[PDB]
C-alpha cells in the first residue's frame, strides 16, 4: 500500500506542477497562502512564489519527483530560481 | 545539530552489535544529517568493513566541505592573530 500511494500523489500532482493564489500593486498580485504549505516544501516557501513572479513581470512584456531522505527536487527548484532571475535581472540592465 | 537530538538507547541496542559498533552508527548517521540541514548540501566480518567504509568516506568528506565552503581551518588561524 505504499506502492499504490505513491502511484496516486504521483497522478493527482501532475496539474499542479504545470502551473499559491494570484489577485487582480504588485505585492498583492501573487501572495503565499499560509495553510495549504506541504510542511516538507515550507523551507522553500519563499523562492517558489519569488520564482514564478520573476516569469510574469517578462511574459506579459514580450520533472519533479517526490522522494523521502532525498532532496533531489529541493535540489530543483533551486536550480530553476536561480534562472528565473538572471532573466529578469539582465532584462532591467 | 551535534549535542543534541542525537541519543543513543541503551536498551535497544541488539547483542550482536558490539557497544563500540554502535557508536559508529550514531556517528554515521549524524554526519550525513548535520551535512545536509546547516551544512546546506545534498548528493559477521563483511558487516564490520561496512561500518568502516562508511566512515572513513562521510568523514572524509565532511570536513572537505567544512573547509572549501567555509574554511574552517582559516579562521582558526585568525581567530589567534586578532583574537589572540
Amino acid at each position: 500500500a505504499q506502492e499504490l500511494c505513491l502511484y496516486l500523489t504521483k497522478a493527482a500532482s501532475a496539474p499542479y506542477f504545470e502551473v499559491v493564489e494570484e489577485h487582480e500593486y504588485w505585492d498583492q498580485r501573487y501572495t503565499i497562502v499560509q495553510q495549504q504549505i506541504p510542511s516538507f516544501l515550507q523551507k522553500m516557501a519563499d523562492k517558489i512564489l519569488s520564482t514564478g513572479k520573476y516569469l510574469n513581470v517578462v511574459r506579459e512584456c514580450g520533472e519533479i519527483i517526490y522522494t523521502l531522505k532525498e532532496r533531489a527536487y529541493v535540489e530543483q527548484i533551486e536550480k530553476a530560481f536561480n534562472y528565473a532571475s538572471k532573466v529578469l535581472l539582465d532584462f532591467l540592465m | 545539530l551535534w549535542h543534541d537530538k542525537y541519543t543513543l538507547r541503551k536498551s535497544m541496542i541488539p547483542s550482536f552489535m558490539t557497544m563500540d559498533q554502535s557508536r559508529k552508527v550514531l556517528l554515521i548517521g549524524k554526519s550525513i544529517n548535520f551535512l545536509h540541514q546547516v551544512c546546506h548540501d545534498q548528493t559477521e566480518n563483511a558487516f564490520q568493513g561496512k561500518i568502516d567504509a562508511a566512515y572513513f568516506e562521510t568523514s572524509k568528506y565532511l570536513l572537505d566541505v567544512l573547509n572549501k565552503k567555509y574554511s574552517l581551518l582559516d579562521h582558526m588561524q585568525a581567530m589567534r592573530r586578532y583574537l589572540l
